């Protein structure tokens, strides 16, 4: 099993954001996930005197 | 309990280069491209008939050595102060990956440029290289061969085993798990216990590590003659076929009511062949292999420095200060003061030993034939083509065929008990 | 890492009681009885339009003024060396229960007996009172505002914040999550993030205590000048929609290729608005209470006791021995020091900065007339009724309104680069 793709859970010495990009591929690291608010475009038109 | 990891890689013999090159290199990745499987140091016969031969591989020592070439080169490219390891070549070969799994064809961006000007007698540390010091599995999945190695590299002579007696080994059902034994062969028993050593680490004092021991005790014990069928170490003895012949065969056997007296306390020396005949015998040299095993978990005692040459003084796992000494022997004199022990209790008759020497001499005399004439095609080849110099078979002196020093440690080995 | 929790109650402004009596505190409690939810210190209006009045709460700093009094005033029942919470009174309020919940009308039997004497400029230790130093959480959520208030009770000025600049801040993905805030207006991401604060406690060090900093540094930087359009910080920087208006709207923006050169190192330093028309500049006071949220998890360096009065110097957490200075500054002023900077980097035409000075003044003076006007209608009243005697905004004097070290701070935050 390929060590180099499991960098930051073999490699003690190696913070949690890292990438070995371009040369290697990393198959487990750090994702964020969000939740996002999609409203639609509210108006209230007033006249004018 | 082994803390420090250090193998030392083999030296030129006059050459400048490692007596290897591509044509052999390539044959040697027999069982697939790693370097580190068994299969690929030692074949299996089912004995008796030895002798393996090959156009490359001239005798089962010349593949040993080979070996040790193929990983003395090979290993210099990761061992580097920068870690890298497929950015340079060695001789047209370079490393699959990071840990090392196997090697192959270097890829043209590298053939392109410059190989690996490779050193002789160099000695490393696994711990430098983080990949193996970050895995203690993986680590000890390797030393066994690079152990293995070092002890065919410290002397110029033949592969170092380890002798030892111990009564306090015997502790506990150790006894039982024994005589599971009895019946097999020794090349059965050791070939095994090696291929089974990399599964996993074990600990120093375990089952493993103390049979292994006990049988490489018991193998030397009769081989040169101090234990027997009338003269058993716990009913335990080895027994030759015909002491003597081509390729010997030894049986772990069983003897009731003739124990032996062994002494309180515990005791401990190194041996090896110092005779160019042990490229062709098949125990001299698993018997090393094995004890390899036995280092790559356990901390022997310390090589005393004056036995060997400069080199390979004062590396910290292996050679120090003041140790044990070194014992070597001639396969042939051994042979006798092994019958005259035998004789002299009884268990042989004058007739018989005198059989048994007229045919070590035989043998003797065609081993070296062989290897003496395969020496010549060496050089021949070599003067031939110097930009790809080798060597198919560890160099030997016409020095290395004398007895020294064969009694003194046929003695040494008897005091043990 | 905050260990001290202490906090300064308010100064009588020169009346022999907490300047709030119950026609105020009693319209205070907008959102409930707890004078701890947020929407009792600010307001939210879809900004643009700014300024809101009210008979009895004129400005925002109105409002933020006159809950420093009740917490002030209140908290002195718990905070006593007997640690009781409902058994005397403040001004007709009494509190609900341990926990310090909410706030209520004292019970007959507590209107029967005389109120509570409350002292000026006090210091307390939260970890004192029982309730409070068994529960962290509890405690924290509390702090938020204790501290919020003792940034605005440390100077007879505006509130206190706080800037630092440090690039080991970007560690991490901290960087990705920012832009996440880009197109959102100050107001709104100070708002939501003051709000946040009390979820639950968090670390000194988190995405969270950082962020809120790096927001504070660059809208700051961005408000002097340093900052902009065409000298980003990373890409960030504040626009503001037209600087020197009534009420000014700052919307977080991006700019590609135009990243300025950030010094290594970490630079820290206090700011404060000293020109009484930051009690209506929603943002700069906004800016203070994210700085408290700050504190309520973070230790930040302690403020040079020469800068603050008497009265508050040498309080544990806050005012120390030596330690940074504050920085004060005239809004107006501060509104060219920018301008000039814009101009010379060539992002504002002269023609653009005579028109926003222009404005600038006109708010002024507009922003003035009032605060000073509603100033006399208080001591109107307080004339007329001894015994209620308040303020319905914090004190200020005529000196007050001069430039008095603008320049100098606006230098020191632009050397924070």
């Amino acid at each position: 099993i390929p060590v180099e793709r499991y960098n930051i859970l073999t490699n003690p010495d190696a913070p949690p954001t890292q990438i070995q990009l371009p040369e290697v591929v990393d198959l487990y690291n750090v994702v964020t996930r969000y939740a996002y608010e999609t409203p639609p475009i509210t108006a209230v038109v007033m006249g004018v005197p | 309990a082994r803390a420090a990891f250090l193998f030392k890689t083999v030296g030129f013999g006059g050459l400048q280069n490692v007596p290897i090159n591509d044509e052999l290199s390539s044959h040697l990745l027999r069982a697939g491209n790693s370097p580190w499987q068994l299969t690929q140091f030692l074949d299996w016969i089912s004995l008796g008939r030895g002798l393996a031969t090959s156009a490359l591989v001239p005798t089962a020592g010349s593949r040993y050595y080979q070996m040790s070439c193929l990983l003395s080169g090979t290993l210099q490219i990761p061992f580097r102060p920068n870690h890298r390891w497929g950015d340079i070549r060695f001789l047209r070969l370079v490393w699959s990956a990071p840990t090392l799994d196997g090697l192959v064809v270097a890829p043209p961006q590298v053939l392109a440029q410059p190989a690996l000007q490779a050193q002789a007698d160099r000695v490393y540390d696994c711990d430098d290289y983080p990949f193996l010091a970050r895995d203690p599995r993986f680590k000890h999945r390797v030393y066994q061969q690079l152990s293995a190695v070092t002890l065919l590299n410290l002397t110029g002579f033949g592969p170092i085993s380890y002798v030892r007696v111990d009564e306090d080994m015997w502790s506990g059902d150790v006894n039982q798990l024994l005589m599971n034994y009895f019946g097999h062969t020794f090349a059965e028993i050791a070939y095994t216990l090696c291929q089974a050593s990399a599964n996993r680490p074990w600990e120093h004092d375990g089952t493993y590590a103390r049979m292994t021991q006990i049988i490489l005790s018991l193998f030397w014990l009769s081989y040169v003659g101090v234990i027997h069928q009338q003269n058993t170490y716990r009913t335990f003895y080895f027994q030759c076929n015909r002491r003597g012949d081509a390729a010997e065969v030894w049986i772990l056997s069983c003897s009731l009511n003739h124990s032996a007296q062994i002494r309180p306390g515990n005791r401990s020396l190194f041996v090896m062949p110092t005779s160019p005949d042990w490229n062709m015998d098949v125990n001299l040299i698993l018997s090393s292999t094995l004890t390899g095993c036995l280092c790559s978990g356990s901390q022997l005692p310390l090589i005393d420095n004056n036995s060997v040459p400069a080199v390979s003084r004062n590396i910290h796992g292996w050679t120090g200060r003041a140790g044990n000494q070194l014992h070597g022997f001639q396969v042939r004199r051994m042979v006798t003061e092994f019958c005259d022990r035998l004789r002299r209790d009884g268990v042989m008759t004058q007739a018989q030993q005198n059989q048994i020497e007229a045919l070590a001499d035989q043998t003797q005399q065609f081993k070296r034939d062989k290897l003496e004439a395969w020496a010549r095609e060496d050089d021949q080849y070599n003067q031939a083509n110097p930009n790809s110099t080798m060597f198919r078979t560890k160099p030997f002196t016409n020095a290395q065929w004398g007895r020294g020093n064969t009694g003194a440690t046929s003695a040494a080995i008897a005091a043990l008990i």
